């Protein structure tokens, strides 16, 4: 829990130098996935993580269709070796490597949004059913809702498409009270950006 | 708040008995243990790791008796086994001087099923470290069992549990799939030690020696006797075989 | 128990400044008892309790200021005592012996620290052969002391002031029944005293010989004695 | 943690009493946890000597081991030394007992419910007591207990006079109920109970002139329907 | 501190965390049922799934014979299950023994959760994740379902879901007792009954079963019994043969 | 007393008087000292009315629990814990019980718990006060694998004289016949086993 | 810094499947002095090095007496020994009187390590914290044995324990196929037991006061040599 809050006080200054920004998507796609429905306290501490990368990060594919691409080839071979360098006692001044595949590794690192979303969302519908309370709930809906905004249209008309879909077709309202909070209000704020949405 | 995962009785948020869910943990950390359900009996086989050169071979028995003509093997803290093994003994006896008929292995089963179950019931006692495969022969033929921490425990074709868990129970289900009507009683016996042999490269690093015991309506008229001297090697040497 | 002190006592010693208001007064050929009732609903059925004023013998009685479910497991065990000494040696049990029996198991949780204290303070209206008739005090303490005029509970320090007061040694009974009414003028939060709001007690030379009646008022009576002077 | 218990029954269906001249009465409702449930089922009501009855607010499963207990104690504490069964007074005061020793017992909660305990005995005759988790318990004309709580007790102080007839008690504690009423409000979803007369009609057998039988009556689901329309 | 999460004590607003959170292990198994009554029947489906093809099917039972005249079926961990089954199995032998009538089944419910209120109450024991569903002929009230929960709770129902998809089960029967508006199915053969609920659970479900996916116990007077692996192969066959 | 049991080639049959005498009066002469403990496992009651009726009682008990668990009963395992409480409470009971019973595999078996508590496997077994008179008659015209009519009839005449010798025998010859087509009960009144 | 949760007491399983509170009682055996123990067909030494406190004190005494055909050397928590070494007494001594049999080494194993296991299932109470290194001749021969407080116990022909044990069970993990041949030589399986043990010392002396040996098997009863008895193999 401590090693979180210090990386979330933290985040918005790793978004700048240029290398530590890179792991920035992976340590995102983890901690989505490590969002658990048991620890209430761990859960408010991950959120903290995920809307504070949120909040400086746009969600967007910056990816020029260079073909080399993928997260895996690209990226995350880079982050092990900077991650086994920095482990042996060595520092990241220490750390030595070419603007050309640093900035493959940077771009290529944009591409998970989509697969990670669907993470998202599957946990999202899994807290409907969960006795957290109150300022988590809220605290919830603003990662959601900032997720929203950092998002360009490639990405949000996908996310769009798939709370439409999981909010039908799902098996997630059963225990007795739900926050049902956490799925309506994020629709609601797809249709603020895209009132075309409404209509249907 | 939390700490719902120190006390032992303990409900997590959803439904779960944490304690127990860590339990499970040492078994799959431990010596990799099987049991295969032939046409009329039961092996049963396990992986005796060899710390240093000064292991007596032959002689740190794993598979315990039950009775005359029951087995368990099990997999995790030993000294729980050997536990659970002794008020699994009382509890046959208690049957046997009453009723006469020595216990049946499903009853057997549903008696270890509630001690176990039963150490998951207080914050103030630690569930099983083992998964218990037993069985043997009683009035209606072969019974396999597992049995894990929690109480749970289902009646199998075949069994497995141990660091070899994934590897054996997939060694397993090729031979319910050719052989849907059982092995032989002596063929279970070579296949046991071949399934071993190969549940050992999840633990390649330290050496063992095999151990196996059956309980065959046929091989040894009903009793759980183990398996020794010439048919031993008949299997050792069919492992090798098949591992080259 | 840091300076000295006494803590899971004072709780319930303060505690009890809190509920009722209670007065004994000793005059010299009888002994009074009175109390107020604890905040009442209009639907509260007034007479059936006798909430506040327990008789434990024929010659002994006391008076709450505490709380009640609790009282009622001391004196349970007190009206025994008093029956296991007749049993024994075919005598009325002396006051103090059944005192002392009581502050020792009031004193029993103020040291056997496993479990909880007692709410409840008493006074004791009593009389024996041995020591005249007599008037006792018992806080979760474990102590208790003789009084010639006592009281418990909230406004106590208050009363104790006008009791010092008009308090004379040569006082009748019927002297002491108002000196107790009467001095429910001050120490009570409700403006104005009811026949309701009251339950009484005395323990007289008899209404007849040289002997000892005892006599919890029914309600009608205090309106009676009421009438003297508190309302009309 | 008493209070916490005192909180379990200020929400939980609402239920009263009310003490008249020549008899006592004792409602609640019955909420259906579905309407695949059969509610006659389950009773709130329950007898626990041919002269009193008991009804509750909170908690189900402790009332039920509440009114078992309760029934018992009647017999090894009363009836098995004296003959006769307890008076209303005592029977309450030992269920209170038995409620104050959860409470001061270790490794125990208290109970999650308040009770109305209603009856009469030879002596004292009529008498409606509340008790609650404390183990503390106090005498009514008249009361109410759980959500409409409030309600309810403020509408009795408005209509009751102690000049009552138990048939204008029933009347009254028919409205009270109808203003709280969470579900329907009809005889299957009402349940409610008098002290009345001695009923010779339900003692079983015919022959001793001194036992005329139970004062406690549970009033069918038409006896209620019945009242409702000329209500 | 925030320990009244962890035993059975008051929260601050009167909530028993400990049992809501029993609740919830019901579910665990991911397995529904449903219960009904016939003019003179009792008949409860339960799913079996058997994912490991290493079991042995005839093992594998949420259904357990309880007397001569009594059924069970658990929703919950089988560990949890067992413990309750051999509980009744024995509480209801006893019963038989001391006062010389066959347990009926709304007293076995009363007592199974008079039990699981003690748990409720106790600091040091544990309530069960188990939801029992009890059925029975009854020789006096007839037809009978009575389902006892990890709250203490019991009542009798005209028939019941519980599990996972519960509610779109139960909604489904509701709207077949508001039509038929009885407290029961009118059919005379048991067989009827038993294809009549697995019928109004595959519409629910909206998933077909095979003889494999299912569990059935039946409950006539003076016997309660399973169906075998074929004696539901029959009813599948007689379901699809009209629908 | 005065009971017996025989097996044969379709099952067991379970025979007895219906006398139980406190002196020399006759207290009930309809007695059924046929008792059943299970389906197809039932016993014969001799001794003390009240301590064979408590133990049958508590063996129904205990398998009815061993069905609820456990399954269905060998007639070893009744017979087994008639034995256990027998035996281990000899210094205060007075009972001799003959348990009887038809399972599929082993058809007609039989097991007799004299008073000490020991028990006996046999093809028939005769016991009761009024055994002592055909300990004779039974020997000499006992048989193997008798028919299901050729066993009616050699208890009733093995019982007729029972009857005959002792006064502490007598009333109705209750029988039940155990075999897999079920349980039949029999009575033969005194005008018919007398004239043999 | 790193903190634990896990390890509060016994009744309680770390995440990773460990029960911390034995892994650290294992510990305590290493807290104490080192023992040797080996066997050949015919014979099973034990070597202990008594450990004193003063130049001015007795040495603790590591080897005890249960049978006059077991015994047992101590490495760890005295008292828990001094409690363990009592209960193998008693179970000795009752298969000698209800059934006139000398008690199985391998089933004092299996005893022993059940009497172990049970105070690491309660809670309250602390697991075993010493190891023993056990000996014996049976029906079936020699007999060497490890107790680990964790309930596990191994058979071996030799093995040490403790401060520096490494020392020795790697010399006897060497000379294996060499002593286990020393049969019918009473006198050679003890000087190779010592030369073992000194492996495990520093620049550490060996005398009349650090030696203690016991020994045991065919003919020969469990005897302890403390004392000048010793001096013999030095």
């Amino acid at each position: 829990i401590s090693s979180l809050k210090q990386f979330t006080r933290v985040i918005r200054f790793i978004v700048m130098d240029k290398l530590y920004r890179v792991h920035i998507t992976n340590v995102l796609s983890m901690l989505v996935s490590k969002l658990d429905m048991n620890d209430t306290n761990l859960t408010s501490n991950l959120i903290n993580g995920i809307v504070s990368i949120a909040a400086f990060i746009p969600i967007q594919d910056l990816t020029g269709e260079d073909d080399y691409i993928s997260f895996e080839s690209d990226t995350l071979p880079l982050v092990q070796q900077h991650f086994y360098h920095i482990k042996c006692g060595e520092s990241s001044k220490t750390f030595r490597v070419d603007d050309e595949l640093l900035n493959n590794a940077f771009k290529a690192s944009t591409t998970v949004f989509q697969s990670m979303l669907k993470v998202y969302v599957e946990k999202i519908f899994q807290l409907v059913d969960v006795d957290l309370e109150d300022s988590l709930v809220t605290k919830i809906n603003q990662t959601t809702m900032i997720l929203q905004e950092s998002m360009d249209d490639k990405i949000f008309n996908y996310f769009a498409s798939l709370l439409n879909r999981n909010f039908w077709s799902n098996d997630s309202f059963k225990e007795k009270d739900p926050n049902y909070e956490l799925v309506t209000i994020p629709l609601a704020a797809l249709v603020r950006r895209n009132n075309g949405l409404s209509k249907e | 708040g939390t700490g719902y995962d120190l006390s032992n009785s303990v409900f997590s948020p959803d439904g779960r008995n944490f304690q127990v869910e860590y339990a499970v943990k040492a078994v799959e950390n431990g010596t990799t243990s099987i049991g295969i359900k032939c046409n009329d009996g039961v092996v049963f086989a396990v992986e005796k790791l060899i710390t240093s050169k000064l292991l007596v071979p032959q002689k740190n028995v794993k598979i315990q008796v039950v009775d005359r003509h029951i087995g368990c093997v099990y997999s995790g803290l030993i000294p729980d086994g050997r536990h659970l093994v002794n008020r699994g003994r009382e509890e046959a006896a208690s049957f046997k001087k009453l009723y006469k008929t020595p216990i049946p292995i499903p009853a057997f089963a549903d008696r270890l099923g509630q001690y176990v179950q039963a150490h998951t019931l207080y914050n103030s006692v630690r569930p099983f470290g083992v998964s218990t495969i037993f069985g043997g022969v009683d009035k209606n033929g072969a019974h396999l069992y597992m049995l894990e921490p929690s109480g749970s425990y289902w009646g199998y074709k075949g069994a497995a549990t141990g660091k070899g868990r994934q590897s054996a129970k997939a060694e397993l289900e090729k031979l319910v799939d050719h052989h849907p009507e059982g092995l032989s009683a002596r063929e279970a016996v070579k296949q046991a030690a071949k399934i071993i042999y190969l549940a050992h490269e999840d633990n390649k690093e330290k050496d063992f020696e095999l151990e196996i015991s059956w309980c065959s309506l046929s091989e040894t008229n009903g009793l759980h006797k183990f398996v020794k001297g010439d048919l031993l090697q008949e299997a050792i040497d069919f492992a090798q075989k098949e591992i080259n | 128990s840091p300076e000295g002190r006494l803590y899971q006592v004072e709780y319930a010693l303060e505690s009890i400044s809190h509920a009722g208001t209670a007065i004994g007064i000793m005059a010299s050929d009888g002994i009074v008892l009175a109390a107020e009732r604890k905040v009442t609903s209009t639907l509260l059925e007034q007479d059936t309790s006798t909430e506040k004023l327990y008789k434990l013998n024929d010659k002994i009685a006391v008076a709450v200021a505490g709380l009640t479910a609790d009282a009622e497991i001391l004196i349970n065990t007190a009206r025994i005592h008093a029956q296991n000494y007749l049993k024994t040696y075919n005598e009325d049990i002396p006051v103090e012996i059944l005192v002392r029996r009581l502050s020792d198991i009031k004193q029993g949780y103020t040291q056997h620290g496993g479990l909880r204290p007692f709410g409840v303070s008493f006074i004791y209206a009593g009389y024996d052969d041995r020591y005249g008739y007599q008037l006792y005090t018992s806080n979760p303490s474990g102590n208790y002391t003789g009084w010639k005029a006592i009281s418990v509970g909230a406004n106590t320090s208050a009363a104790q002031t006008l009791l010092q007061m008009d308090y004379k040694d040569d006082m009748k009974v019927d002297d002491a029944i108002e000196l107790a009414l009467k001095t429910l003028s001050k120490t009570t939060d409700s403006s104005a005293l009811t026949y309701d709001r009251l339950e009484f007690a005395t323990i007289r030379k008899g209404a007849n010989d040289g002997e000892v009646y005892q006599k919890i008022f029914k309600p009608q009576e205090i309106k009676d004695i009421l009438v003297k002077t508190g309302i009309t | 943690q008493i209070d916490y218990a005192l909180t379990a029954v200020k929400q939980g269906v609402t239920s009263l009493g009310i003490k008249a001249t020549n008899g006592v009465v004792i409602a609640t409702e019955k909420k259906s946890s579905s309407p695949l449930a059969m509610s006659e089922t389950l009773s709130k009501v329950s007898l626990l000597t041919p002269d009193i009855g008991a009804v509750y607010s909170g908690m189900g499963p402790d009332y039920r081991v509440l009114v078992d207990k309760s029934r018992k104690v009647a017999h090894t504490s009363y009836k098995r030394i004296y003959g006769e069964y307890p008076p209303t007074k005592l029977l309450v005061s030992e269920v209170a007992k038995i409620m104050q020793e959860a409470t001061q017992s270790g490794g125990v909660r208290p109970f999650g419910v308040s009770l109305l305990i209603a009856g009469h005995d030879e002596f004292n005759g009529f008498s409606l007591y509340q008790v609650d988790p404390s183990g503390s318990y106090f005498p009514w004309k008249a009361t109410a207990i759980g959500k409409g709580s409030v309600a309810a007790k403020t509408f009795l102080e408005k209509r009751w006079n102690d000049e009552l007839e138990l048939e204008d008690a029933i009347h009254i504690a028919l409205l009270t109920l109808k203003e709280s009423v969470e579900g329907e409000f009809n005889g299957d979803t009402i349940e409610l109970a008098i002290i009345g007369d001695e009923n010779p009609d339900l003692l079983g057998y015919t022959g001793i002139p001194t036992d005329k039988g139970p004062r406690f009556r549970k009033l069918t689901s038409q006896e209620i329907n019945d009242r409702l329309e000329a209500l | 501190a925030g320990y009244d999460r962890h035993i059975t004590i008051f929260s601050p607003e009167g909530r028993l965390y400990q049992v809501e959170y029993a609740f919830k292990a019901t579910n665990q198994t991911n397995i529904n049922s449903l219960a009904v009554r016939g003019k003179d029947c009792t008949v409860v489906i339960s799913q079996k799934k058997v994912p490991d093809k290493l079991l042995d099917p005839t093992t594998v039972s949420y259904i357990f014979c309880i007397s001569r005249t009594i059924g069970m079926v658990v929703n919950g961990p089988i560990p949890d299950a067992r413990n309750a089954a051999l509980r009744a199995k024995a509480e209801a032998a006893e019963f038989r023994y001391k006062y010389g009538y066959d347990m009926p089944c709304d007293v076995l419910a009363k007592r199974m959760a008079n039990l699981s209120q003690i748990y409720t109450q106790r600091a040091y024991m544990r309530p069960l994740g188990v939801i029992l569903t009890f059925v029975s002929v009854d020789e006096e009230l007839g037809p009978s379902i009575y389902k006892t929960d990890p709250a203490g709770y019991y009542v009798g129902y005209k028939a019941t879901a519980t599990g996972p998809k519960q509610q779109e089960i139960t909604t489904n029967l509701e709207n077949h007792f508001k039509k038929s508006k009885i407290d029961h199915i009118n059919e005379e053969s048991w067989e009827k009954v038993v294809e009549f609920a697995i019928t109004h659970m595959i519409d629910a479900l909206g998933t077909e079963f095979s003889k494999n996916d299912l569990e059935v116990g039946v409950a006539t007077k003076d016997k309660f019994f399973t169906l075998s692996a074929e004696n539901i192969e029959e009813r599948l066959v007689a379901i699809a043969e009209q629908d | 007393a005065s009971i017996m049991a025989v097996t044969f080639k379709d099952g067991v049959i379970l025979g007895a008087d219906s006398r139980t005498t406190t002196g020399a009066y006759i207290a009930n002469r309809v007695t059924d000292k046929l008792t059943r403990v299970h389906d197809k496992i039932w016993c014969c009651r001799s001794g003390s009315a009240a301590d064979t009726q408590a133990i049958a009682d508590i063996v129904q008990y205990h398998l009815e629990l061993y069905t609820s668990q456990y399954g269905t009963p060998s007639t070893e395992t009744a017979a087994s814990v008639f034995k256990e409480l027998c035996y281990e409470n000899k210094d205060n009971l007075t009972a001799g019980i003959i348990v009887a019973g038809y399972d599929d595999k082993n058809k007609g078996e039989v097991y007799t718990i004299p008073l000490g508590g020991s028990v006996h496997k046999l093809p028939y077994a005769i016991a009761g006060s009024g055994s002592t008179f055909i300990y004779g008659y039974c020997d000499k015209n006992f048989r193997e694998n008798m028919s299901k009519e050729e066993t009616v009839d050699f208890i009733k005449h093995s019982l007729s004289q029972a009857i005959k010798w002792d006064g502490s025998s007598g009333g109705v010859i209750r029988m039940v016949v155990l075999t897999a087509a079920g349980v039949e009960r029999l009575i033969f009144y005194p005008d018919e086993y007398e004239q043999l | 810094m790193f903190r634990n949760n896990y390890d509060g007491d016994t009744v309680t399983f770390s995440p990773t499947g460990r029960l911390f509170q034995v892994e650290y009682a294992l510990e305590a055996i290493k807290q104490g002095s080192v023992t040797v123990g080996l066997r050949s067909n015919t014979h099973a030494v034990l070597v202990a090095l008594k450990r004193n406190a003063d130049e001015l004190s007795s040495y603790q005494k590591k080897i005890i007496k249960c049978d006059e055909h077991m015994g047992l050397s101590l490495a760890g928590l005295a008292p828990d020994a001094r409690v363990l070494s009592n209960y193998l007494r008693q179970q000795c001594n009752y298969s000698s009187l209800v059934f006139n049999r000398k008690l199985a080494v391998e089933r004092a194993g299996h005893l022993l390590c059940d009497k172990a296991q049970k105070n690491t299932q309660s809670y309250g109470g602390r697991p075993y914290g010493v190891g023993l290194l056990i000996i014996g001749y049976d029906k079936s021969g020699a007999h060497l044995l490890e107790f680990q407080p964790s309930g596990n116990v191994t058979e071996l022909y030799g093995t040490a324990i403790g401060a520096r044990s490494q020392g020795a069970k790697t010399y006897l993990e060497r000379t294996l196929d060499t002593f286990i041949k020393i049969d019918g030589n009473p006198d050679e399986l003890i000087k190779a037991g010592v030369e073992a043990i000194s492996q495990s010392l520093r620049d550490e002396s060996l005398t009349v006061d650090n030696l203690s040996i016991a020994i045991v098997g065919k003919d020969t009863p469990f005897t302890i040599y403390d004392g000048e008895a010793v001096a013999k193999y030095i």
